[PDB]
């Protein structure tokens, strides 16, 4: 697809995981075309139909042949290896993104059947939603309250596993302001197809100020453990939902309730 | 007669070149009346001078060594002369303007002209006898080879007689071997000398590695050789792998030289560390190709004197390559102190390590081999027995100063000079010698005085002990390598030890020397009459103890590991074929010694800067290899009557002796 | 045959001109005009071994192949180490 | 008898192919040695070394085709090819000649730079090895015209065939590494 | 010797590379002893004229001989690779030490068939000596004006190259006050036995203060390069000098001399 | 022969005392104390394989050797790369 | 006939090898995994481990003494032998069952910590690997003694003579890994 989530994406390390996506393809292609076209040619020209083709019914090693076979392979994969080491070490997902725009800091709990949000800088807490400002890094610690997830954002760019009493690092910037769609790559239960988020990058500071203050003017607080574990309650689609007050240290307890 | 070259040239004042100078000269002069006298110039020039023979060529490499050995161990005496006198608060007798002279001299002709010339000797003796061949692939490039490495002997001898030898140790580092901070002509000398050798070198390597696969004898497979035939096919491998990494590092740093290139120097963006990288990554292969082959030595004595089959051939065919394949991504643990990062030291001292297993592999089948076998205490077994308890130390030592962080306190101190001599005189001339004495009935007919080799042995390894073992304690007290003036006095007494071990060797040397005297005296006595003398395994005891310039009458058959053991055990061992047929032989040829007296010319004229004698020098080379490249008639054929007469001439020899 | 000869200098023409236009146009990012001129480069190294490159006798086809394979095993040991030794020594004596 | 000087003469290549390749790598780490001085890009004419690998490939495909000729026992086709490769690669020489000449007298000599020292030194060497080639090629032609097709003659042209396409090897990698990644 | 320079040493780093020698000759021992012992021992017994020896003129191959000759050098190297790797990475000269006091920057210049040091900090020059405080580690940066050169304190512990235009990094602490003596480790030329230097670890640092004071009121003085290169003359066996006044650049106008 | 199951037996004794009476004594370095336990242990490995362990047709004596070769490189490759892996996987999931 | 059986046997001691292999990486994974629990300091009594690793050293020496038997075609001498390795087998086993009924008992059993349950997991895999052996040599004595030592017997034999030692090499590294570097 041409406008794909993937092949269209709308943050950077999509767009270089995109580059080298399309890089591998090419170089795959340069061996992989020839092959079929020759399973097609051999099968065409070479038919028992046939009559003026070349019959060598003893010719059952070649020299030259071999070295070519053997060649070609090892010399696309000693490149495409090399364009692997570089990738792999410069998009590592625990790795803090070069730019000139302080990192903003969201935990990331992941609730049975839903996702939960913390902003521990701005003290706000959300149920199946995030928000910041375009064009400015965003540092996510992701835990799980439960089973195993994988937090995703297709269009921003790499996913990542949450493990329960295991803090796991990521790093995504937004270049376009908009919403985007945001989804768990593993099978959590019945309610795994319930978990989707939106990701809304402001076009400016001052909406995502205006959001931020929005969600201070909940009437629900998540100041206790209590609280907590009755949100973390087994429920299925959950909606949208807005936390004011903030324990200062809620993920560090959520990790320490497995005692890791 | 042009260039720097004039009456200045030559050390007037200095008594010490002088007195050299005129021994060498009176040696030469008195070598060519004797020569004259008895009128054997016609003999020599047709029978030993140009013979495409692999036999005659490796007898002349054995002389070249044993006349080198002299020089070289003369230096060492002077040296060591100079340190105990140094340690006792004396000025002594050598200025370093001499001694830098000396033991850059010492360690260039020892490692050159000592060591590979002995090895390449044994290998042209016995190679092509073993592997059933009647001569080598290339006997002209085999002559050609030998009178390149005579240029490179003349060119460091002359060195002495006129100008100066290079000042910047055995590998020439380049900042202190640059044309900057070493003005004279010592370092063309050294240039042109390993250029040449190197070059014979390498023709040698890839005529022996084209011998050894393409001249088998038929029905011997690759593992029913000999293991001396591996131990060669590796070294000749390592060579050709190697020797052209030396060729272009000298040929850099003679264009720096010369022409005022920026290759390997201080400024205008040379990079000096490059240089050293490229001599030890030809440096560290050199060491193993004068190693290989005397392990073979050892496992054919192993199996000879032992009285029984040689344990783990698998085994050791396997460590020897193995050996060959690691000896090329080690060469780093050279300069672990030039300050590359933590992860490269690490790399390069586990894999230098890594190396070590198949060596101890080896020994443990050489001693496996001797487990349960009637052992004979000849001189050839006194030093295997030798060699390996040295050569354990050694290793030991080695594996020890490989770890970065004992390298990081024991480099360039005499405990890496303990570590290379010891490994050194525990393998390299230990074969030698083991080789010498095994092989003398192939080479002259007849056995050596067992009483003076037996008195030679046990002086050079309590001399060697006796001189190395102090190197170590001294290595550990932090004395550092090339101290000529005002050495502390707290490394005298050991020092002075180590005088004491010199002389010990010494005496072993003469020993030696009186041996071979004697067994030239009293060879009517102890003639090898059945070609047989120890009962060894290789075919090549299946010949008269004099070969025939032909090596066998008809190529041998050959079915099991040891041919010769197999025809001895089935009692067809010495039966007279039906029939002989004419034998193809190549000619004798006498390009190679004008090829290397024009190269001779080329060099003197590049060192002395006399460009016309150097153009006609290379133009003469060039045109003599053209005008030899015309002429068809290079190999004659053998007629039946005399191969006939030699072989009856042998059958009755067996017939009379059994 | 001719045929081979023929095919081998068709191959070598096209794989000498593609990279010196690329080259010479900048037709492409810099990673990619190194990778794809690298690439052609040792398959025309390829081509002309494939093609005018013959062994007569063909006798030691195991052989002679085997002596190329280890000759290249060298190299890359060399070179590599080479380059590498290098960078890390140049690496570590910068004024920092 | 030919088997054994043809592999003799092979192992000597891949020696010489060890040999390249350690001028290859020298060449590699003094590439930016060069202090104040000119650089890949402001002294590699493009055009000057297409036309150079075109020659040189002119001279393979020539040479080639007198190893066909010399496998089809004609003597006038073989000395005639001989003739048009050695032309070739004496245009080659005459061009790099012209090259080394136009660097010395504009002051850009080996002793200016260490890039250009190892320019030099690599560019230098293949200089020295075609005319080694070139000198082969006009002993063998002088000794077929008085000696004709024999056996000899004919292990001397296998053993040249392989020292000339090996040489065009090296000259592919020279213009991959050198000029072209240069230039670039 | 037992009161050797290596075996009894007075530096930290002199003590680890001490220790690391000592288990490696151990583990080399347990392999070595026994080859040298079997080689005496199957010398003796087996002899031709032993009669009650066991002959087995046809035992060539045994799998479980070759399996322990094999095994037992596999395992020591293993061991000993793991302690190489372990101690290379922990005693690289190019790394700072681990000690509270802050380390005392000492710049080396290697001139021909002598020894010249630079202390910036203090501002100060000497030729053929160098005095700082016990237990307080030493920063070397060690540079040629020309031929190769090798700075070594046995004592103290690991030695490293001087090369022209290239600044390399040694870190160096001293256990106990005294004075050690410092060489050349590799050969300069006839005047290389010249280069001989004391290192004076002095008992406190009120010491260290009073020996810079002293060199402070010496009359020479190193300003330009002029005076720089005055000093740079060819010459043999220098006794110890000193010089007042430094410029504050010296080492940093010693390595762009050559450009680099 | 019972020779060899006896020095088997003696040298197994030898190899399970000194480990056990080095630990409960605390007689060196707890790395000595580790490392040397574990080379007594792979060598009395090899002890009982050496001595105890006999295979009847002693058949294919470079067969079965094999098998045992191959069972270990493999052994060799799960443990290390788990240890490794769950290693690098602990570390990178610490609160910091 | 019994070369492909005692082969087969072979191949699946090598597969067991990589079982008990897992079970280490397994144990050596979470050796740390006890939170507020007993650690390997806190339970492990050597001298237990010492009198367990000669009993079943002994066992390993009889049975081995009953191979030697069974080659000298004596009947009496390896059943005695059998019967010794089996009583010397038994008192493993009830010191291994007393251990673990101590450890289960005192709370500390495998539903305690991950510790816990990964040295239980492995000593108990051993545990049943050796009460199998103890089975299989009580079929093998009771089959031995009412038909005498045939081919199928003799092939048994050597079939547990692989498995027996195999566990022998397993404990010694299982108190290597386990017991001994735990108490370190
Ligand atoms: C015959 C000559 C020769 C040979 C074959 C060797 C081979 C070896 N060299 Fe010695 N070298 C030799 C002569 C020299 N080496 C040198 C350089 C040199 C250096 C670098 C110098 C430095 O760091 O300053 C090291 C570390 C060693 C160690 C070894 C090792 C470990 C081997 C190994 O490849 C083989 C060692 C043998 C062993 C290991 C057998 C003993 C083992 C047994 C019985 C099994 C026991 C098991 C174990 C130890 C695990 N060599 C130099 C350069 C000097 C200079 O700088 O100018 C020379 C001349
Ligand atoms: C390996 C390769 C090493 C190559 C070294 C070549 C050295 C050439 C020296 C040139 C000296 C010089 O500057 O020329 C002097 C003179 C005017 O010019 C001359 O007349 C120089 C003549 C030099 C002839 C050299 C021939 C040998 C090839
Ligand atoms: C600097 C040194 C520069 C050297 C220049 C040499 C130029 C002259 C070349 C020789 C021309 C005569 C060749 C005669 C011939 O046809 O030989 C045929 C021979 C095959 O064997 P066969 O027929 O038996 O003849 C044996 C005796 N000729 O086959 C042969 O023997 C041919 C072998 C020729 C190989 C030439 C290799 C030259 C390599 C360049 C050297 C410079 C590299 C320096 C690197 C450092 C940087
Ligand atoms: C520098 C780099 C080194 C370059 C060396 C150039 C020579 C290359 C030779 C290659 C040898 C492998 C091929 C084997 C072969 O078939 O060669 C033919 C011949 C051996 O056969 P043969 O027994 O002689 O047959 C009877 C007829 N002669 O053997 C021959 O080829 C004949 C002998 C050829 C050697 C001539 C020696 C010329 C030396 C030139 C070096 C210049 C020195 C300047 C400094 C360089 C740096
Ligand atoms: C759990 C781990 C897995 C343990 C499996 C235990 C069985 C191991 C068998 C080993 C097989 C290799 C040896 C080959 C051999 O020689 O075996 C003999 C026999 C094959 O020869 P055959 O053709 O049967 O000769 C005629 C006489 N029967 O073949 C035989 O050995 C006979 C058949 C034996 C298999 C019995 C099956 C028992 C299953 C027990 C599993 C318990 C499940 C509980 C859950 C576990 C988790
Ligand atoms: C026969 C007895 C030998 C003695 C007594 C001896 C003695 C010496 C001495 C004293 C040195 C100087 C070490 C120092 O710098 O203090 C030296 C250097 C050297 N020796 Fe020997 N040597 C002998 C044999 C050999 C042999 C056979 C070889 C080579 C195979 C050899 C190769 C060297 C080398 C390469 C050097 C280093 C040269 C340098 O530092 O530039 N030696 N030898
Ligand atoms: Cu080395």
């Amino acid at each position: 697809g041409c406008n794909s989530a993937l092949l269209d994406p709308k943050g950077q390390i999509g767009l270089e995981q995109r580059s080298l996506i399309l890089t591998a393809f090419g170089l795959m292609l340069i061996v992989v075309i020839p092959a079929i076209l020759m399973a097609v040619g051999f099968a065409w020209k070479y038919r028992a139909s046939n009559k003026d083709a070349k019959y060598s019914p003893n010719w059952s090693h070649s020299n030259k042949v071999e070295a070519v076979v053997w060649t070609v392979p090892i010399l696309i994969i000693i490149f495409l290896a090399v364009l692997t080491w570089k990738t792999t070490h410069a998009l590592e997902p625990s790795k803090p993104l070069a730019h000139d725009e302080k990192p903003i800091t969201i935990e990331v709990v992941s609730m049975d059947w839903k996702w939960f949000f913390i902003y521990p800088e701005q003290g706000i807490a959300t149920v199946n939603e995030i928000a910041f400002p375009a064009n400015t890094p965003v540092y996510f610690k992701v835990t799980s309250n439960s089973v195993m997830n994988s937090f995703f954002i297709p269009r921003l760019g790499s996913q990542i596993y949450a493990m329960a009493g295991m803090q796991t690092r990521l790093h995504l910037i937004a270049n376009e302001p908009g919403t985007y769609d945001g989804i768990s790559a593993s099978y959590s239960g019945p309610g795994f197809s319930g978990m989707k988020f939106k990701a809304i990058a402001t076009p400016d500071r001052a909406a995502f100020d205006q959001w931020v203050a929005k969600a201070k003017q909940s009437p629900n607080t998540m100041s206790d453990m209590a609280a907590f574990e009755k949100l973390a309650a087994p429920s299925e689609y959950n909606q949208v939902e807005y936390f004011s007050n903030v324990k200062p240290d809620l993920f560090a307890d959520v990790i320490n309730k497995f005692m890791a | 007669m042009f260039g720097k070259l004039s009456l200045d040239a030559v050390p007037f004042h200095e008594p010490i070149v002088m007195v050299t100078i005129a021994g060498i000269i009176l040696g030469g002069l008195a070598l060519v009346g004797l020569i004259t006298y008895f009128g054997k110039w016609t003999y020599l020039w047709k029978e030993w001078l140009t013979s495409v023979d692999h036999k005659r060529l490796g007898i002349m490499y054995i002389i070249v060594a044993i006349v080198m050995l002299l020089r070289g161990f003369a230096d060492a005496i002077m040296m060591r002369s100079q340190q105990a006198l140094a340690s006792a608060g004396e000025a002594g007798f050598l200025p370093p303007h001499h001694y830098d002279q000396i033991f850059t001299a010492h360690g260039v002709i020892m490692i050159f002209f000592v060591a590979m010339p002995f090895v390449i000797g044994l290998m042209n003796l016995v190679v092509p006898l073993q592997i059933g061949a009647r001569d080598v692939a290339f006997p002209f490039l085999n002559n050609l080879s030998f009178w390149f490495t005579v240029v490179g002997v003349i060119l460091v001898n002359v060195s002495l007689g006129v100008g100066e030898f290079a000042q910047t140790g055995w590998l020439a580092y380049p900042p202190l071997s640059g044309i900057e901070y070493s003005p004279g002509v010592g370092v063309d000398y050294w240039i042109w000398s390993l250029q040449l050798s190197g070059i014979g070198t390498t023709l040698t390597g890839i005529n022996f590695f084209v011998t050894i696969l393409k001249m088998r004898a038929p029905g011997m497979t690759m593992f029913k050789m000999p293991v001396f035939t591996w131990a060669s096919l590796c070294a000749n491998v390592l060579i050709i792998a190697s020797f052209p990494i030396l060729t272009v590092t000298v040929a850099l740093l003679t264009l720096d030289r010369y022409l005022g290139t920026h290759f390997f120097t201080n400024d205008m963006g040379g990079n000096m560390m490059m240089y050293i990288n490229l001599i030890w990554a030809w440096g560290h292969p050199e060491v193993y190709i004068l190693i290989l082959p005397v392990f073979g030595v050892f496992s054919e004595i192993a199996a000879t004197f032992s009285r029984k089959r040689l344990f783990g051939y698998t085994s050791l065919v396997w460590a020897t390559v193995c050996i060959t394949v690691l000896s090329f991504i080690v060469w780093l643990h050279h300069f672990f102190t030039m300050g590359a990062g933590a992860n490269v030291n690490a790399f390069f001292g586990i894999t230098t390590m890594i190396i070590a297993i198949p060596t101890g592999v080896k020994i443990f089948n050489w001693l496996f081999t001797m487990y349960q076998g009637r052992i004979v205490f000849h001189s050839a077994m006194l030093w295997t027995i030798g060699f390996i308890v040295t050569f354990s130390v050694g290793g030991m030592t080695g594996v020890l100063l490989a770890v970065p962080g004992a390298d990081f306190v024991l480099h360039n101190s005499l405990f890496l000079i303990a570590h290379f001599h010891n490994v050194i005189i525990g393998g390299v001339v230990f074969g030698c010698f083991a080789g010498m004495t095994y092989w003398w009935p192939k080479a002259f007919g007849f056995k050596l005085n067992e009483t003076w080799g037996k008195r030679a042995f046990w002086f050079w390894i309590i001399g060697f002990f006796v001189a190395f073992m102090p190197l170590y304690a001294l290595g550990f007290m932090g004395m550092t390598r090339r101290l000529s003036q005002q050495i502390d006095p707290q490394f005298h007494t050991m020092l002075m030890i180590a005088a004491s071990g010199a002389v010990l060797i010494a005496l072993g040397i003469l020993c030696l020397v009186i041996q071979m005297y004697v067994s030239i005296r009293d060879r009517d006595q102890n003639r090898d009459l059945t070609g047989d003398p120890w009962g060894g395994r290789t075919l090549e005891w299946a010949t008269s103890s004099p070969p025939p310039f032909y090596n066998f009458a008809v190529v041998p058959h050959v079915h099991e590991r040891d041919a010769f053991w197999e025809m001895k055990e089935k009692g067809e061992a010495y039966k007279k074929p039906d029939h002989y047929e004419e034998i193809h032989m190549p000619k004798n040829s006498g390009a190679g010694i004008v090829i290397a007296a024009f190269s001779t010319i080329f060099g003197f004229a590049m060192i002395w800067h006399i460009w016309w004698l150097a153009i006609v020098g290379f133009a003469g080379m060039i045109i003599t290899w053209i005008v030899k490249s015309f002429d068809e008639d290079v190999d004659y054929y053998v007629p039946v009557a005399e191969i006939e007469k030699l072989e009856n001439q042998h059958f009755d020899e067996i017939t009379k002796a059994g | 045959s001719v045929k081979t000869y023929m095919t081998g200098f068709i191959l070598s023409i096209i794989l000498t001109v593609i990279p010196f236009w690329m080259v010479m146009t900048g037709a492409a990012s810099p990673a990619v005009i190194l990778g794809t001129i690298l690439a052609m480069a040792v398959v025309q190294v390829l081509v002309h071994l494939v093609c005018f490159l013959h062994m007569n006798t063909k006798s030691d086809e195991g052989w002679n192949m085997t002596a190329f394979v280890f000759t290249v095993l060298i190299i890359a040991i060399l070179v590599v180490g080479s380059i590498w030794i290098m960078w890390n020594l140049n690496y570590n004596m910068m004024m920092h | 008898a030919g088997g054994t000087k043809i592999f003799g003469f092979w192992i000597y290549l891949m020696s010489d192919c060890i040999l390249f390749s350690i001028l290859f790598a020298t060449y590699a780490v003094l590439v930016n040695g060069t202090a104040g001085g000119p650089t890949g890009k402001d002294i590699f004419e493009l055009p000057f070394v297409l036309v150079e690998t075109f020659l040189l490939l002119f001279s393979s495909i020539t040479y080639g085709m007198a190893a066909i000729a010399m496998y089809k026992n004609n003597k006038s086709q073989v000395i005639s090819w001989l003739a048009l490769t050695w032309l070739f690669g004496a245009g080659f020489i005459g061009m790099e000649i012209y090259e080394f000449h136009h660097l010395i007298v504009n002051g850009m000599g080996p002793d200016r730079s260490g890039f250009l020292s190892a320019f030099f030194a690599l560019v230098g060497t293949h200089g020295l090895h075609v005319t080694s080639g070139l000198i082969w090629m006009a002993v063998l032609m002088v000794q077929i015209a008085r000696r004709g097709l024999t056996s000899t003659n004919r292990t001397r042209i296998m053993c040249l065939s392989l020292f000339w396409h090996f040489l065009d090897v090296v000259w592919i990698c020279v213009f991959t590494v050198v000029y072209l990644m240069g230039a670039m």
